[PDB]
């Protein structure tokens, strides 16, 4: 009867002692909402392993004899073989298919819920918010009566067949999704985003056309962009709550998960919220839509009756019997709520704890909810090592036995890095080394800059996850202000010219080779003391602010910092073979445009009649410049093709290849499965088969 | 430059290299990719694990 009971669905009174609580949490609730959930949830997973989890590609992902740098969260934790990952993903496929159907509720998500984790915990590269929330999902709707409606296990066990669920398997979820809106929100309140430095290129796109026809793209790309998701993510949480708001609330989020679905890659997690979001409605919607339909169509849709009594759920009784006594599992349920609900409050904060894995940024990504809120771009990366035994210093390949590039971000993953390659290298005549790296980084367009202590052994360095890491440079935030007027000096270069931002430390020097081709290269100092040394003739100059120097092409030089502070300066070059293939070509293509509208009557040089023929037969091998034309206008015309294409085909191509994906997870599951079983063929009958899922549809 | 492991000085020390052919790689997307076929030792062990292909 009060507003506030109206509102919020419950009294007062209901909080002033701890049975009353957990009567509150267990009071009956219609079923019907958290079946339709369920069910959509288990098919987007279905449709989610063949495709992210990496079930097509795990047979060149975990193949058995290559020599691989892991990085799972512990270093116990291996993979299996192959053969043992595919029966993984096949017990994964079932356990969802159960959830999805709603047969064996329990073990299905069980069934789901380990491997996932057991395949989440593997390898922190493949992390991301998108997989923690389905790992979430998942574990809680293992403890949720969600079979209660529209359920196979309904039609075998009458006890549960439209049946009452107790209330906290809603508010869980809601909570859920709460927390997810709320916390995405106030990550966002950070000066790269509402300052428009993040993700400032996507208002490019061709959906954000109709707000361009009222607002400029500099303010479209920070009102609508910007502000918009920060706003929808704050309202969103609070808006679908309340029956006032829930319709508004809903077309927007609605129309916000739409544009993320179609402008991103994020996968299956646009429909997934997508299908969360009706929960915030009242518990008996399919209900009420189910009544709403000719007979004929409710023959073969759900019961629409009232549900029966539960033995779960906490019953006032009103025939003057004393009110049933709360037993252990609605305790437990009550606990498990609030006890969940402020463990997923408090983990996206506890950074403070595990400063181990800090960074520039804040933890592992994953379980933060900071979607879209850092950008960055890597320019170089060295990798050094001294052996041990003869002193040689040489230099390996950056990506060199890794499957992955987020590597070049963490101090954890370097140091797993670093003890792998520490392992590998003896197989190449090497002894025990000493590895150093040096990286560079820019987050959010500043002054590139390194990242990691070039002078520090990696091997022998010191990391324990509770303690802070003493070789992790630190980001420069004194320097944000020149993200300014640096794009300025972006918007003064020509076509060809091009330039490249440098900050760096006290003490330090970077080494660089200037390419032959980079002809006409210069360096200007924009703050701080710097000194360039030429290693041709051992030549040193000072350089102080606001000076430019030609550098030699085809030579080494240095450059090292002399001041108090970090000093900043500028490369800014042109690539020459480049600008003359360029001019090469234009000059040739002039002439055959002169040949092809009459002028030039003269006869035509050798080199040129192959460019009119097309053709190289019956003739001299043609020269490297008339290739490079005939691959540019052939490049060309294959792109003009592709861009006139109807959408019919496009779509299709997309069914095929879908279908392809599909073909090849199920037909290698089957050879694995068989190879478990009856055990492993010749070798020949392996490749044949092999080919055989291989196949393209058609 | 004993196998593709490694690399000469020059080669690793020009830091005025073309990355591409657009960067600006942001996380979440979606972590799967095509580039794992060129791993080092990937023909020779998938020639052993599934016979010649
Ligand atoms: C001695 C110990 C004393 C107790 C100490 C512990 C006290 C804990 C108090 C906090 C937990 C309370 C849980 C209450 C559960 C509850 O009410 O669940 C639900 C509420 O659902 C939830 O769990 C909500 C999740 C959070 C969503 C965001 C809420 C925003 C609130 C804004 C400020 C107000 C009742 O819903 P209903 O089906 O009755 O619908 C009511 C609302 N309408 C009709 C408008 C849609
Ligand atoms: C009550 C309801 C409440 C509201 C709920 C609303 C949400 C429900 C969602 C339910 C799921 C619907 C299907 C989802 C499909 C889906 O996710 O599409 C896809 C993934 O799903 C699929 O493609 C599924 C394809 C399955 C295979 C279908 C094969 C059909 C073959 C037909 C016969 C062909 C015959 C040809 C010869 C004659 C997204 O693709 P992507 O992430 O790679 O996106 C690519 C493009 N970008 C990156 C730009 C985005
Ligand atoms: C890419 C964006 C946010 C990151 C993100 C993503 C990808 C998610 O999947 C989220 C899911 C749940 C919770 C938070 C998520 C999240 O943070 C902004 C996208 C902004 C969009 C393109 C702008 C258009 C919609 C706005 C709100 C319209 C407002 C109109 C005004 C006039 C009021
Ligand atoms: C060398 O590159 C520089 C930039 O590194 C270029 O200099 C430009 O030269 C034209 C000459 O008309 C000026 O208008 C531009 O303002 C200059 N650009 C600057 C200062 O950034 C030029 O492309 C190359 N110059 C030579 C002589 O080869
Ligand atoms: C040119 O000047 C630089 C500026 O320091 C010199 O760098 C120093 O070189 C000496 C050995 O010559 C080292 O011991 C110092 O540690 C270097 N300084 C720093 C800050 O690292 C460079 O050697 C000079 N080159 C010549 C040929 O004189
Ligand atoms: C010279 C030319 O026309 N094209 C070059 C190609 O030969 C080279 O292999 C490649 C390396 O990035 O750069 C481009
Ligand atoms: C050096 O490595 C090569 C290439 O792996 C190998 O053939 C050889 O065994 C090694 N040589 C010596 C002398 O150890
Ligand atoms: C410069 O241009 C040439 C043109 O052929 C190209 O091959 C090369 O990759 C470019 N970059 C460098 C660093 O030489």
């Amino acid at each position: 009867d009060s507003r506030i009971g109206k509102l919020l669905g419950f009294e007062w009174t209901d909080l002033s002692s701890w049975r009353r609580l957990v009567t509150l949490l267990n009071r009956p609730t219609d079923p019907a909402s958290l079946a339709v959930f369920r069910f959509l949830f288990g098919f987007l997973m279905v449709l989610d392993i063949p495709q992210e989890r990496g079930l097509s590609s795990l047979d060149r992902k975990y193949l058995d004899g290559l020599d691989v740098c892991r990085f799972p969260l512990l270093d116990a934790l291996r993979p299996l073989p192959l053969d043992w990952m595919y029966l993984v993903y096949t017990i994964m496929f079932l356990g969802a298919l159960g959830m999805m159907l709603g047969l064996c509720y329990r073990i299905s998500c069980v069934l789901f819920l380990l491997p996932y984790w057991y395949v989440f915990l593997l390898d922190k590269t493949s992390w991301n918010n998108h997989s923690y929330l389905y790992g979430l999902l998942a574990f809680q709707l293992t403890f949720m009566d969600a079979n209660h409606y529209w359920s196979v296990d309904g039609l075998l066990n009458a006890h549960r067949r439209n049946a009452h669920v107790p209330l906290w398997n809603y508010a869980v979820l809601r909570g859920q999704i709460f927390i997810v809106y709320f916390i995405a929100g106030v990550k966002k309140l950070d000066a790269d985003w509402v300052e428009g430095y993040s993700m400032e290129y996507l208002s490019r796109h061709w959906l954000f056309s109709p707000f361009k026809l009222l607002l400029s793209e500099e303010l479209t790309s920070l009102l609508v962009v910007h502000w918009g998701g920060l706003l929808l993510d704050l309202s969103a949480g609070f808006l679908l709550f309340f029956d006032v708001s829930r319709s508004i609330g809903l077309f927007f989020v609605s129309y916000f998960h739409c544009m993320n679905s179609q402008l991103f890659s994020i996968g299956m997690f646009s429909y997934v919220m997508l299908a969360s979001s009706p929960l915030f409605c009242s518990p008996e919607w399919p209900r009420k839509l189910v009544s709403y339909c000719p007979r004929r169509l409710q023959q073969l849709l759900p019961l629409k009756a009232a549900p029966q009594p539960s033995v779960s759920c906490v019953y006032k009784r009103s025939r003057g019997k004393s009110g049933q006594k709360p037993g252990l599992r609605h305790q437990l349920g009550a606990a498990f709520t609030l006890l969940y609900l402020l463990e997923q409050l408090f983990l996206p904060y506890s950074h403070f704890l595990t400063q181990g894995y800090n960074n520039w940024t804040n933890g592992l990504y994953g379980y933060s909810w900071d979607m879209m809120v850092h950008s960055r771009s890597h320019q170089h990366v060295k990798i050094t090592y001294r052996d041990g035994r003869t002193g040689e210093l040489g230099y390996l390949n950056p990506g060199v036995f890794t499957q992955s590039r987020r590597w070049k971000d963490h101090a954890d993953m370097l140091k797993q890095y670093a003890t792998c390659l520490s392992r590998l290298l003896p197989k190449y005549n090497v002894t025990e080394p000493q590895i150093y790296f040096d990286i560079w980084v820019s987050i959010n367009d500043r002054f590139q800059q390194r990242i990691f202590d070039p002078r520090v052994d990696i091997v022998q360095a010191a990391w324990s996850p509770f303690q802070r890491t003493s070789w992790v440079q630190p980001l420069l935030m004194d320097l944000s202000p020149w993200r300014a007027k640096l794009q300025e000096i972006k918007s003064s270069l020509d076509n060809h010219t091009e330039v490249v931002f440098i900050a760096d430390f006290p003490g330090l020097h970077l080494e660089n080779f200037v390419s032959e081709d980079l002809g006409n290269t210069s360096i200007q100092l924009l703050q701080g003391e710097v000194t360039v040394e030429l290693v041709a003739e051992q030549k040193n100059q000072t350089l102080r602010e606001g000076e430019k120097m030609q550098l030699p092409a085809g030579e080494y030089h240095k450059v090292y910092t002399t001041s108090p502070s970090p000093s900043c300066y500028m490369y800014v070059y042109v690539n020459t073979t480049e600008l003359a293939l360029e001019q090469d070509l234009a000059y040739l293509q002039e002439l055959k445009e002169k040949v092809e509208n009459g002028s030039e009557t003269g006869p035509l040089p050798p080199e040129l009649q192959p460019l009119l023929e097309g053709e190289v037969k019956g003739g001299p091998e043609p020269t490297p410049l008339v290739q490079t034309f005939l691959r540019r206008q052939q490049r060309l015309q294959e792109i003009e093709r592709r861009r006139n294409t109807p959408f019919h085909e496009r779509f299709f191509r997309f069914l095929l290849r879908k279908l392809y994906v599909f073909r090849r997870s199920f037909l290698m599951t089957c050879i694995s499965l068989r190879n478990l079983i009856l055990g492993r063929p010749s070798l020949e009958q392996l490749a044949q088969e092999v080919t055989y899922a291989n196949l393209r549809p058609f | 430059s004993k196998g593709a492991a490694f690399v000469s000085k020059q080669e690793a020390s020009e830091v005025l290299k073309r990355p591409r052919r657009p960067r600006r790689e942001v996380c979440e997307l979606n972590p799967d990719c095509d580039e794992l076929a060129d791993h080092i030792g990937f023909q020779e062990a998938y020639r052993r694990f599934y016979g010649p292909v």
